[PDB]
């Protein structure tokens, strides 16, 4: 009464976005709306859990640099991300190279998540910049070139 | 590569270093230019630069240069052919110091001409050169100079202090030269010797010829032990000599080592005669061509990603700022030099990892 609405089991569109419409995803992937115009998706929505996981990975990296993946989906004009997944990469705070460890790690973690019950796919990647703002460098630009031109749904 | 040998060719052309008396005309200078072209084609120029600097120091400190204009133009020719700027700056400083030393010697001769010193004022010459360019070592070795020169060093020091107060003069006895007069019976022949050789020869002068031992000579000359032996090699193993002035060696052996307690003695009737016929007014030069004066690849890999780190931190930077940040970062590792940082600088710009600004010659841009 004091909170009026409260919540036993009812929800709204806020809880609706957490689902997997297989037919809808298949038809948007087949139609490929963003392949026809450059000025497609401008809204990216990322869940809290992914945010805190990314922040903890960056902090655990310390003064050095870390790097990991992300999981989600695309819906119409907007992009949805709701999972973060770190990688065991090492290197100097000015450059990091993904060795064979990460190559064997992303596939293994994806298979483990599929066994768990997860159904999302790779959507992008996150990289920590220790101090020098937030801007893509030349190598980052080339990598994003190749990633978005081979794996059209992507974001850095 | 040939390197030093090629430098020897320069020593045969620019000046009469030793057997370089074969000079015809200025056309040889043109040949020297061809040699410079070789220096452009060949690699490992550090050894060639060091040999050229040593030859220039030997020629200038002895005043045996065949020509002066050619030597002056050699610096410009080397700069045009391409060489490190440090060598060119050092050569320019050496030439300027040599030019100033003539005026200093003239002033010393003109001013101090009443005290009479020991020798005539027209027989003593003083050449003071900057130690930051004309020398690299900083080790002092006693020579126990004779009483004749014991009254000349203080006068030069006093004159230098009076004229240019604020600087300290450290006399270098290894590069000094002089002429002494012998009285070896048949012929009195002048001999050119350095300071150590002069001390060794004058040690056995207070008691006729006589005979002295190695220990006595070492205790008298007070030289730096092993170096003294080297001086003996100059007075016992003179190349192309019919009869050495100090014709002794006791138990034969060789002048290289194993002196032990050999009793060296001067030969009063030594056959030191020019052309082996009447040494009435001969002169012998005994100085000769003496001119006494973290692995790299694993270490160079350290700094390049340090520069790239400084660049990825901030896009816009100047040369001085880059040097300051680089040396600020690399203090925990080895202390950086100047040549390594420069080498990395053009290694970076040649790989086009950075862009040189057109409006400003010093401003750099990341990629």
């Amino acid at each position: 009464t004091w909170e009026l609405a409260n919540n036993m089991q009812e929800a709204q569109s806020i809880d609706e976005i957490y689902k997997y419409d297989k037919k809808q995803q298949q038809e948007i992937l087949a139609a490929k709306p963003w392949t026809k115009d450059h000025h497609y998706f401008k809204y990216c929505k990322i869940s809290a859990l992914a945010l805190l996981k990314m922040v903890m990975h960056a902090r655990s990296g310390g003064n050095l640099a870390v790097m990991g993946l992300m999981l989600g989906k695309v819906d119409g004009e907007t992009m949805i991300i709701m999972d973060s997944f770190a990688l065991p990469v090492e290197g100097t705070e000015t450059r990091v190279n993904a060795q064979a460890a990460a190559y064997e790690y992303m596939a293994a973690y994806i298979e483990n998540a599929k066994q768990v019950g997860r159904l999302e796919n790779a959507i992008g990647w996150y990289h920590s910049h220790p101090g020098y703002g937030c801007w893509l460098s030349g190598i980052n630009v080339s990598t994003q070139m190749l990633n978005q031109q081979f794996q059209e749904p992507f974001v850095a | 590569k040939c390197p030093e040998l090629l430098a020897n060719y320069c020593d045969m052309l620019l000046r009469k270093t030793p057997l370089s008396k074969k000079l015809t005309s200025e056309e040889i200078e043109a040949k020297l230019k061809e040699v410079l072209l070789v220096l452009k084609y060949v690699q490992n120029k550090d050894v060639f630069m060091r040999y050229h600097k040593a030859h220039l120091t030997r020629r200038l400190i002895l005043d045996i240069s065949a020509d002066s204009e050619i030597e002056e133009n050699m610096v410009e020719w080397l700069r045009e052919v391409g060489m490190p700027a440090d060598y060119v700056n050092k050569l320019a400083r050496m030439f300027q110091d040599i030019k100033v030393s003539e005026d200093l010697n003239q002033a010393f001769k003109e001013m101090h001409k009443n005290n009479k010193l020991a020798l005539p004022a027209d027989s003593v010459n003083i050449k003071i050169l900057n130690a930051g360019a004309w020398s690299r070592s900083s080790e002092k070795v006693f020579v126990s100079l004779p009483t004749e020169l014991e009254d000349l060093i203080p006068e030069v020091e006093e004159f230098y202090k009076k004229n240019h107060s604020g600087r300290k003069l450290h006399w270098h006895h290894l590069m000094s030269n002089g002429i002494i007069t012998f009285k070896n019976e048949v012929g009195q022949y002048d001999l050119e010797v350095t300071t150590f050789q002069l001390a060794v020869l004058f040690a056995w002068n207070q008691r006729p010829r006589e005979k002295i031992s190695f220990e006595n000579l070492k205790l008298a000359t007070e030289l730096p032990d092993a170096e003294l032996r080297r001086t003996l090699w100059s007075l016992v193993a003179f190349p192309k000599l019919k009869r050495q002035v100090l014709l002794y060696e006791p138990q034969v052996n060789s002048p290289k080592d194993f002196t032990e307690g050999t009793l060296f003695s001067v030969n009063q009737e030594f056959s030191l005669i020019k052309n082996a016929k009447v040494q009435k007014r001969g002169k012998i030069n005994l100085i000769g061509r003496l001119q006494l004066t973290g692995i790299v690849q694993l270490r160079i890999l350290r700094t390049q990603e340090a520069i790239i780190q400084i660049m990825k931190m901030r896009k816009k930077i100047s040369n001085a700022q880059l040097q300051t940040e680089l040396v600020e970062i690399l203090k925990n590792m080895f202390l950086p030099q100047k040549k390594m940082i420069k080498e990395q600088i053009e290694w970076l710009i040649e790989h086009k990892y950075i862009r040189r600004d057109e409006s400003d010659i010093n401003t750099f841009i990341y990629m």
